[PDB]
Order: structure tokens, then C-alpha cells, then sequence
């Protein structure tokens, strides 16, 4: 780990619906009673103002300003990342997958002014809405995904797979991730030429290791090459997995 | 009465240096503090605060008359060239600097190089074990010109000391070349070289004769 | 009357605190800069008798990207234009896009009042730099910068004379706002003669739904008479003074003015307020000369 | 350039590449010693290195069968004659590195 | 008061050494870590990080008064020459090194050689089998001069110890020649040779007499 | 306290040997591994890697107390003379060798 | 140098090269023993090695028929007289290595 900290600002996206005119589906019921619209704010206030204290327990963070709109969770990023993606999972089951959610996690330095520390993390919220509505902004404004593709792909069978299929290689084995990240960025000007260079880095790691250890490294070469020539949005997913692994074990 | 002396020159880096920038977002291929670049493009640049914070320290140790302790309160003969928040005789700084941008990209791509910043492997020896803390740095490439312009202006009172002011500025330019300019420069990372040191006027109110 | 196009590169313009910064800056920054440098040249008494001549005025920093830009009208349009009525969620989500907008194009000054909403063009991104001090307990501070891109320039409109063109000739090589003792203010002055045939609606006589800019400031003889039935937004602009004979540098009093693009109804007058906290051998001048656009 | 180097190298004969990266540790390093010298000086001065670089390819085509099947297919001797400019010479240095990366991916 | 002493010399490598480089791309025929060079070109150069860390290690074992344990905390008589991040009396170092560049290319091409680096074949014997782990390294060519300049400067306080400062510097130069310089040099790869050891003044403030 | 002992000697080859050098390109008349020499000039030299790898092997079979199996892990009485990558008491070696260069060219021609 | 060495060597008579690389393991090593010594000393000192190097070519053209047909076509004896400078002598050493590479390219 590092001696830094992250700041997340989880805010509810859509709010004009389910309060003004969004319950209409049948001509029989009016779906416009004030009681039907008043229970919407009460049902969500229990999750964004009461359930936040229960879900933030046994963690190295502290919630600040736990309201029904925007929150302010500050603390170490060892538990904030595991709390932002987890809080949305409890909101989908509570709403049956009918209300989207967006936020943004951004690390900062120590002993920094809170003015720009809370303002830079807020600019990523507005930048995470250029596509449509169910998007997300990671550490920077370039990682524009759909959030749902993180816990189901990146956090599922991508970031977790490296923790047990690469942890055996240390010191000498950790001299290839820093270069593969640079190749993932230089793709517009260097398109076909960058593809030919990728086949060389996949063979340097397999040859520079133990013979008995080669049995573990047997499927990571094919999975890493397929994730480079398949989709433009898929190429940015490898930059996030390789960045979270370096911040895990280091120093 | 009021002139604008501009010291236009080209900083030639004869040795790759390393200056820690802000956060790690433009170069996350390292383990320590990377080099600051441009937020729009991807060109390694150097801020102008490193040129004033280093030249003033190396100059206030030979043209001083008292042991310093705090900035803006040592050697009044040179405090009027940088700044002072205590003396009423002068407040503004008559040496406006500028962020040196890398203008060597017009002929660098024709030769075909690696990229813009390399990675150097460094470690330490605890005198009890082998390799300890396999860290790494991010130095700068060799041979990269820059745009450095030092602005000098008089304020009427600057009359019977203009010729003496050029002696301090000219001596400070050649003194920076004999010292590192960056981080961890004790092993030989900085050492700049002011190429084509010339001075011209823009407003036109003072003749040029003390070129070199 | 005559615009002065100038572009910025890695500048700094704070608003409230030194660590924060904005893409633009208030109109009082330009007026408080030419007067401060006039004493260093040798004509401080010449510009004092020129700013108080009614016809002499300045404008705020307006963007210039292949065409002059103007601020959005505050409060306009009213509750009559819905722009493609489809659903209550689509109309409510697009109304905030116009609120976060900063400046409109010169050709959209008439189409915005009829019914058109769009996102503002990305001019530049807010980037910050870090500094510290090794020989002082290892302390550090954070400041923000403004790096323009996509050919983002500015322009200021003033009056043509044989004295103003020489005072601004040295400002491009002396810094303007922010950290001046580093190089956060150097620019290049692009002089021009013919402005534009459409941007000539600057008047100060008749009142036909005008719009005050450059932080207006009504006079004591005309405050509530022109404030009733109007659109404005109070801001904040203050800070420590900068003198050469005080040994303390007293704090300037607060002057909560307005914003660039406020729509009133009548025509103001424009005065010059003097900021004198305790005592000073000089006088802290201020702009406070709003213009008007016919819209 | 990089398009015809992914299908021509795979089209061979008998499987299991007998030639390894150990018996080709000279002709792949002498070409790298010319790319760095072409950007420092002109092309009319390095006329002696071009003549000696071509001999290394022909000398290896008679001592091992794993070399004749690579020069005639990839047209190594043909590219050594079309070059005549500084910009054209730099293209041959990048084309040689492409045939090495794909040679180790399918085998080794 | 304030002088600039530059120890201009020519390092003549009488034996090819090997220093662990960064990325293995200087030659597409290697298998291990090559030698770090230049990012723009491809000339075998030696960094200055291997000079300060090796000269102080081989010198702090004879000019000390206590058994060391951690760097930057042993032998106060020589801590002011290199640097110390713990003592409040001094922080900056008065011995600035420099990355030596290969300047022997002005006459090396006239003789006609193979290239700039060679590949040495090495292996090991497990005392139970034949050849084991057919690895290979990359050493440096013989007879290659370098530009080594040691920047020295005083800070007023350097008064009643200038004659003692040159005794440690002169002893450390001849002591480095009797030991390897680089990695895996136990078999005899380093062993430098300082040719034309001279010292001149650039600023002009201290007379030259203790040349040799 | 701290001394420097240099064993200066002259190795006289009474019998022609054969050490497999680098690539087989020093002559266009060979077909097998020749002898390593100089990359710049062309003088037959012997490296120092063959001296440490042979002197330590022939000496660790008479001044030992246990049957060896792997290098750098046999006979502690002589491990401090060469080096050990496992013992925490010492890491560097106190016997720095040197690549012997042929200096008989002053009278061979 | 290298352009005229690919067409003159192919133009022979009877096929199947009877001369192998085993019977020419002397004249190909003496030329390498002179190129490496020319970069250390001057040309006025190695005047005795040049005279002995020419005799080896004439001595081989009388004991085997596979040598007379190679000297008269490649003009080996003519190039040994035009040389007189250190830079010119280095060109003949590189020209001899080119004829060996193309010799095994067609046969062996
Ligand atoms: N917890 C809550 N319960 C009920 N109403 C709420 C709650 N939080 C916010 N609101 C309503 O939301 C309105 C403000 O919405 P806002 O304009 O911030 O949405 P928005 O930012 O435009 O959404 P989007 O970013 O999707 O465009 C307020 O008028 C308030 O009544």
C-alpha cells in the first residue's frame, strides 16, 4: 500500500422521475396521488441516511454528510473501493434495477488543501455523463466506462485473476507491467506496429522464470493478447487492472 | 526611462535530470514521483518555479554579507532581483521567468527515438544484505532544447546601478551550468548548458551593447 | 469599439483563495493592473485624468475561438420555451446544461432567446501543480493553473487612443494575475482595427432591455429604481492590498458586485469607488464601469 | 510492412522450429548497430557498413538449412537493394524486428 | 570564499565490465539484463549512480570510527563530502558527479570494429551434471575513454580543512582502480584507470598547486 | 586495518588450450567454437570467469567437511574467500580477479 | 564490391563445385590476419606480409585446377597490385569475404 487516500462522492443520478410523472403504466390507476410520490423519498432516505452507517462498519473510513443526494466519504482507499462498488449492489436489489447510480473515486496526496481536494473529485462527476447516464469515472477523466462492466468483468475475472496467477513472481517478475501500460496508450499513432511489439513481451516473462513455475503461466498469455485486439473500450479495461495491482503490493 | 530587456536563450540538457511533478496520471509506469508534463498533450515540460528557487539559493551564498536563515531576508543587494515581503523599497520581482517548453519536437521524430521519458533502475545496499527496495525512477532524454526568456525592466530609479545588475545576472547564468538542476543531482543528473545566450529589446528604450 | 485579442498559456487567476483558480477573471483585475504599472513608467497622473472620462471603459475576458464569445443572459429564456417536449425527465436534465454554460457564441445571441439549449464547448481543463520548500520544515502548498487548448484566446474591448496602446504593450511581458513571480501571466497582444459588424451594439443612452456586464455597481442615486424586476447574481472579489509604504498592507473592504451578463431594465451611470480602510498615501481605485448590450 | 509479416512467417513446412534465438545472435545485432549511426551522420558515409551487412545474410544461407527457407520467402536480399535513402534504410531495421517477435510467439 | 573545483579526467576501462540495465532492448540477441545506455541514441554510457555508491562504500571502511549499519549514518568526518539526510548541520553535498559519456567514437570508427558491445557466454556446473542454464551476458568493449568531471565547491565555512579534503578525494581515486566497478564484477570485470587526472578552476577563486 | 594485496604474476602457457568463446566468427576458416578474444583488436586473451570457476572447484574437494551439492553452499572455511549469496555474515568477495591480457606481443613479432 | 560478386562467381563451367571449404583453410585466414593488424600499426611496417600474401595465391593455382579458373575471372592478382594505402588494403579484405558467402549460397 501507499500513504495516500481517496475521496468518493456517490450521488443519485435521475431525480425528476418517480416524483413528478413516472408511475404511469395503466389507464386504470391514476398513479398521481401525493401519497404515492411521498413514499419515494421516504423509501430512499432509509438507504442513503441510515443504512450508510451500517454498511460502513468494520472499515478504515468515515462517512461525512450522509444525505439523500450527495455524500462525502473520506479515508484510506483500502476500503473505499470495496464500499463504493458494494453500496450500489444493495441499491439495485432495493430498486429492482430501475434507478442508475454514478460516482467517482480519486486518490490525492497527504497534507493537501481540502478545497481543491473536494473540487477535483467533483469534476469527474460531470465528466462521467457525456455518454448517457449509466457511466462512471475512475481515477482520471479518461477511464469512461459503464460501471456495470467493472464488477462483472474488471473486478470479477480480471483484477482478481492477477492476485493468484502472478503473485508468485516478485522483484524480477515485476519488471514488465510498467511497460505494458505504456503500450496500451500509444495506439492511435502506432496501430499495427504496436501489435507486433506485443508478441515479444509475452515471451520474455515465460522464458525468464523457473521451469516448474511455467505450469502456472499457461493461460495469461492468450487472455492478455485477446483483450488488446477486440474492442476499443476493452483496451482501456487492461489499464485499470494493471494500475490497481501495482498500488496493492509495492514499496 | 522604461525598457524591456529580454534574455532569450536555448537550454541544452547535456545530462538527463529528474524533477518530481504532481500526481501519477500521465506516467504511471514508475514507482516514485514522475516528471510533470502537459495536461493537454504529452510533452515533458519543466515549471518556472524550479528556475527561481534554485538560482536564488546558489547566488545568495557568494554575494551575501550575513548568514541567512529565512527567505526574503538576506543580502539586500540582491533581494531586489527576486522578491521581498518586508522591505518597502521594493516588492515586485524584476526577473520574470517562463515555463521552458520542449521545442525540440520539430526534428526529433525524424530521427526515430523511443518516446519522451525513460525508466532507470536504482536500488541501495544496506551493507548486510544484497538488493534492497528494488525501486525505479523516470529521467529525461538527452539533447532537448527549451525556450527560456528572462525579462528585465527598469523603474526610473534604476539608473546608477544598471551596469552592476548585468554582472550578477551574467555570473548567475554560468554558475547554474556548473551545478545540478533537478532531483537527486548529487550523482550527476542536472548540469544544464545555456546555448545562444543573447539579449534583445521589445519596447525599444535602451541600446544593446553588453551582449556578452 | 476596438478589441484587443490576446491568448493565454499556463496562467493563473484565483477567486477567493490562492489554491483555487477559474478559467476567466473579473474585470477589476485589468483596471487594477495598468494603474499599478503606470507609476513605474512615469505617467501615473496622466491615466488618472483619463479613466474618469465616461467614454473610457474596459471589458471582461471573453473567450475567442474562431469568433468572439459573449456570456449567457441571466434569467433568459423565461418559462415559455420547452425545446422539444418529450418527457419530464428529458426536459429537466437539459435545463441544467444551460446553467453550467459559461459563454455563448456571437451567432447564437439571437437563437438562444427563441428556444435552443446545448452544452458549452470544452475550452480548457483545470490542471494543478505542486511546490514545496526543503529548508522550511518540509512544508508544501498546492496551486492551480489554466492551460488553454484548441486555440482558446481572449479579447478585451477598450477605446482607441495614443496612450492606452503603449501602457498595454509592456503588460504582455510582465505577467497578469496569479503567480506573477514565476511566469504565469505572459501573453502576446494581437492588435486589430476592424472588430466585427455584429458586435457593435454597445450603447449607454437608451434602455431597451439592456444587459450589464463586467460586474455592475449602481450609484447611490439610482439603486432600487433599476434593481426592481431584474436578473443578477452576487459574487465576491477582495484580497490583501499591494502598496510600497504601509509596513502592513491592510485588507481591502469587500465589494460584492454582480456577474458578467446580468439583465436589468434601465441604464446605470458607473462610478469609481475608493477603497480606504485606515490610511494610505495613494488611493485604491476600482473599475465598476458596466457596459450594455442591445441583445 | 507489418501486415505481410504475420502470414508469411507462419507459412513454413515441418513443425517444431529447430532454429532458436541462440544461433542468430549476430545478424540481428548488426542491423541495430546501423539504425543508431544513420541518425547521427549522413548516408554517404556509411557505405562500407551496408556492403558488409549484406554478406552476413548470404554467409548463413549455406551453413544451415534453417536460413535458406527464410531469406527466399521473406525476400531479405531483395530489400537490401531497393534501399538507397536514409528514410528507406530505417524501414528495413523495423521490418527485421517484426519477424523476431512473431517467431517466438508461435514457437521459440 | 567561493570557488569551483572541477576534476576533469579520462576514465580508461582496461577491462570490460557489466552494469544491470533497464529494458532488454539494446540487442535483440540477449536473454538477460544488458547495460543501460542512452534513450535517444545507442552509445554505451555509464551512469553516475554507480560512482557515488561505490566510492563511498570502498572508502567508509578505512576512514571510519564505528561499525556501520545503515547508509547516511556512519563516519562524520566524510559525511559532509557526500551528504546526510539526518544531520541538521548540512544537507546538500559538495561533490557533484556527472554521467560519463563515451567520447572515444571520434577515432574508433577509423580502425573498423564489429560494433559497440559484445556478448560473453557463461554458464555454471552443479557438480553432478554437465552444462546447466545456458545464459549469456553483455560486457563492454576495451579501450573507451569517458568524460568524468567532479564538481567541487566551498561554502565559506570550508576554511581550516581544505587541505584535508583533497587527501580523501585523491586517495579514493587510486583506490577505485584496485577494485571492480559494476555488477557481477567478482570475476574481474571492472577495474577502472583514471587517465590524465587534472583539476582546473572555472569560476576563478582558488589557486592550483596540489595538482598531483 | 585495511591493506591491498596484489598477487602479480605471469601465466606461462606450456600447452595450447581451447576455451569455447562467444560466436564462431573470429575467422572464416573455422566451424566450431573458437577462443574468446578482444572485440576491438585481435589478441588471444583469457577471461577471469574461467579462473574463479576452476580454482574454487578443485579446492573445495580437499578443504571441505561435507559432500557438496550446489554452489555457494559448501565448506564455510573457504566461502568467505569467494562469496555466498545465502549467508548473512558476508556478501562481497575479498578475492577480486582480473581478465588476463596477452602481453607477449612486444617480442612475438 | 558486392554487386559484381553475385554475377561473376555464378558464371563458371561444369556444375557441382568440386572445391570444398576444407581445402581453402589457409588463404582465407591469412587475409584476416592482415586486416586486424592494419588498424594497430601503419602500412609501411607490414611490407613483408604483403609480399608473402601474394605468393599463396600463385602457389594454389598450380596444384589444383579449381584455383586457376577463380583467379583469372575474379582478378585476384590484379587487385594485389593496385593496393598501396591502408584504406585500399582494407577493401580487398572485405571483397574476399564476399566471394566465400556466395560460394556456399548455390552449392557448398
Ligand atoms: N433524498 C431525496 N428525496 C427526495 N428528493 C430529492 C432527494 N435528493 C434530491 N431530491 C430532489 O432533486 C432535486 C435536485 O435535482 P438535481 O437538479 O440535482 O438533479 P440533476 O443533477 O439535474 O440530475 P442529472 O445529473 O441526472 O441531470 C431537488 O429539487 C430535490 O427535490
Amino acid at each position: 500500500g501507499i500513504k495516500r487516500l481517496a475521496v468518493v462522492r456517490l450521488d443519485v443520478d435521475d431525480l425528476g422521475a418517480a416524483f413528478m410523472a413516472g408511475f404511469s403504466r395503466q389507464g386504470n390507476g391514476q398513479y398521481s396521488t401525493l401519497s404515492r410520490s411521498a413514499t419515494f423519498s421516504r423509501s430512499m432516505s432509509l438507504f442513503f441516511k441510515v443504512y450508510i452507517n451500517q454498511f460502513a462498519s468494520d472499515k478504515k473510513l468515515s462517512i461525512i454528510y450522509a444525505g439523500g443526494d450527495d455524500v462525502f466519504a473520506i479515508g484510506s482507499w483500502q476500503d473505499i473501493i470495496a464500499f463504493t462498488v458494494e453500496l450500489r449492489q444493495n441499491f439495485i436489489k432495493w430498486t429492482n434495477g430501475k434507478l442508475t447510480l454514478s460516482a467517482g473515486i480519486g486518490l490525492f496526496a497527504d497534507k493537501t488543501p481540502i478545497s481543491l481536494m473536494a473540487h477535483q473529485t467533483g469534476e469527474l462527476e460531470e465528466a462521467a455523463k457525456g455518454n448517457e447516464k449509466d457511466s462512471i469515472s475512475l481515477f482520471s477523466s479518461d477511464y469512461t466506462f459503464k460501471f456495470d462492466r467493472f464488477i462483472t468483468n474488471v473486478y470479477d475475472d480480471k483484477l482478481e485473476q492477477i492476485r493468484y496467477f502472478f503473485n508468485h513472481q516478485d522483484e524480477r517478475g515485476k519488471n514488465f507491467i510498467y511497460k505494458l501500460i505504456e503500450l496500451l496508450r500509444n495506439y492511435e499513432s502506432e496501430e499495427k506496429m504496436n501489435v507486433a511489439r506485443l508478441a515479444y513481451y509475452l515471451t520474455r516473462l515465460e522464458e525468464l522464470t523457473d521451469k516448474d513455475e511455467r505450469d502456472k503461466f499457461k493461460q495469461f498469455k492468450k487472455l492478455f493478447f485477446k483483450w488488446y485486439t477486440n474492442n476499443e473500450s476493452d483496451r482501456k479495461e487492461a489499464e485499470l487492472a494493471l494500475l490497481l495491482y501495482v498500488y496493492e503490493i509495492r514499496k | 526611462t522604461f525598457a524591456k530587456i529580454k534574455f532569450s536563450a536555448q537550454i541544452r540538457l547535456e545530462t538527463g535530470l529528474h524533477i518530481g511533478g504532481s500526481d501519477a496520471f500521465a506516467a504511471i509506469g514508475a514507482i516514485d514521483s514522475p516528471v510533470i508534463k502537459d495536461p493537454i498533450t504529452n510533452i515533458p515540460i519543466i515549471p518556472g518555479s524550479s528556475l527561481k528557487g534554485k538560482m536564488r539559493t546558489l547566488l545568495a551564498k557568494v554575494y551575501n554579507e550575513k548568514v541567512a536563515e529565512k527567505p526574503s531576508d538576506d543580502s539586500d543587494i540582491l533581494s531586489r532581483l527576486f522578491g521581498n515581503s518586508k522591505d518597502k523599497r521594493f516588492k515586485m520581482g524584476r526577473l520574470i521567468f517562463r515555463d521552458a517548453f520542449l521545442s525540440n519536437a520539430d526534428e526529433l521524430d525524424s530521427l526515430g527515438v523511443r518516446s519522451y521519458t525513460e525508466v532507470k533502475f536504482e536500488n541501495t545496499i544496506d551493507r548486510i544484505t544484497a538488493e534492497a527496495n528494488p525501486r525505479q525512477i523516470e529521467r529525461a532524454i538527452r539533447n532537448s532544447t527549451f525556450d527560456f526568456e528572462l525579462i528585465y525592466e527598469i523603474t526610473d530609479e534604476n539608473e546608477n546601478q544598471v551596469e552592476e545588475d548585468f554582472k550578477v545576472i551574467r555570473d548567475g547564468l554560468k554558475l547554474l551550468e556548473l551545478d545540478y538542476l533537478g532531483g537527486s543531482g548529487s550523482r550527476g543528473y542536472g548540469k544544464v548548458a545555456f546555448e545562444k545566450l543573447k539579449a534583445t529589446t521589445v519596447f525599444g528604450n535602451y541600446d544593446v551593447k553588453t551582449l556578452n | 469599439y476596438k478589441l484587443y485579442i490576446m491568448t493565454f498559456q499556463n496562467a493563473h487567476f484565483g477567486s477567493g483563495t490562492l489554491d483555487s483558480s477559474k478559467l476567466t477573471f473579473s474585470a477589476d483585475r485589468i483596471f487594477s493592473a495598468l494603474v499599478l504599472e503606470s507609476l513605474k513608467m512615469g505617467k501615473l497622473d496622466a491615466f488618472l485624468a483619463e479613466a474618469n472620462q465616461d467614454k473610457f471603459t474596459l471589458t471582461d475576458a471573453f473567450p475567442f475561438q474562431f469568433g468572439p464569445f459573449l456570456p449567457k443572459p441571466i434569467g433568459y429564456p423565461k418559462h415559455d420555451q420547452i425545446d422539444q417536449s418529450v418527457d419530464v425527465k428529458e426536459v429537466r436534465r437539459q435545463a441544467k446544461l444551460s446553467k453550467k454554460l459559461q459563454f455563448l457564441a456571437l451567432e447564437n445571441v439571437d437563437d438562444y432567446l427563441n428556444g435552443e439549449l446545448f452544452e458549452n464547448e470544452e475550452h480548457a481543463v483545470i490542471d494543478t501543480v505542486t511546490k514545496n520548500q526543503p529548508h522550511k520544515d518540509g512544508n508544501l502548498y498546492q496551486v492551480a493553473t489554466t492551460r488553454f487548448s484548441n486555440d482558446t484566446s481572449l479579447y478585451v474591448i477598450a477605446n482607441e487612443s495614443d496612450l492606452l496602446n503603449e501602457l498595454m504593450s509592456s503588460l504582455q511581458y510582465s505577467g497578469l494575475g496569479g503567480k506573477r513571480s514565476s511566469g504565469f501571466g505572459r501573453f502576446e497582444l494581437d492588435i486589430q482595427n476592424i472588430p466585427l459588424e455584429l458586435s457593435d451594439r454597445l450603447t449607454k443612452n437608451h434602455s431597451d432591455k439592456v444587459m450589464s456586464l463586467t460586474t455592475a455597481l449602481p450609484v447611490d442615486a439610482d439603486l432600487e429604481e433599476a434593481m426592481e424586476d431584474g436578473h443578477y447574481l452576487l459574487t465576491k472579489s477582495s484580497g490583501f492590498a499591494f502598496s510600497h509604504a504601509t509596513n502592513e498592507n491592510y485588507r481591502k473592504q469587500d465589494l460584492y458586485k454582480f456577474a458578467s451578463g446580468s439583465t436589468f431594465s434601465k441604464t446605470f451611470e458607473g462610478q469609481i469607488v475608493d477603497v480606504r480602510p485606515l490610511d494610505f498615501p495613494h488611493a485604491v481605485l476600482n473599475y465598476a464601469k458596466p457596459l450594455f448590450f442591445k441583445l | 510492412k507489418a501486415e505481410r509479416a504475420i502470414s508469411l512467417l507462419e507459412k513454413d513446412n515441418k513443425g517444431n522450429y529447430l532454429l532458436t534465438t541462440s544461433q542468430i545472435r549476430k545478424l540481428l545485432s548488426l542491423c541495430s548497430s546501423l539504425y543508431d549511426r544513420s541518425k547521427e551522420r549522413k548516408f554517404d558515409e556509411l557505405i562500407n557498413d551496408v556492403s558488409y551487412l549484406r554478406v552476413q545474410f548470404v554467409y548463413q544461407a549455406g551453413r544451415e538449412i534453417a536460413v535458406k527457407d527464410l531469406i527466399e520467402k521473406a525476400q531479405i536480399l531483395e530489400a537490401l537493394k531497393e534501399i538507397k535513402d536514409r528514410e528507406t534504410l530505417q524501414r528495413f531495421c523495423r521490418y527485421m524486428e517484426a519477424l523476431v517477435a512473431y517467431f517466438k510467439f508461435y514457437g521459440g
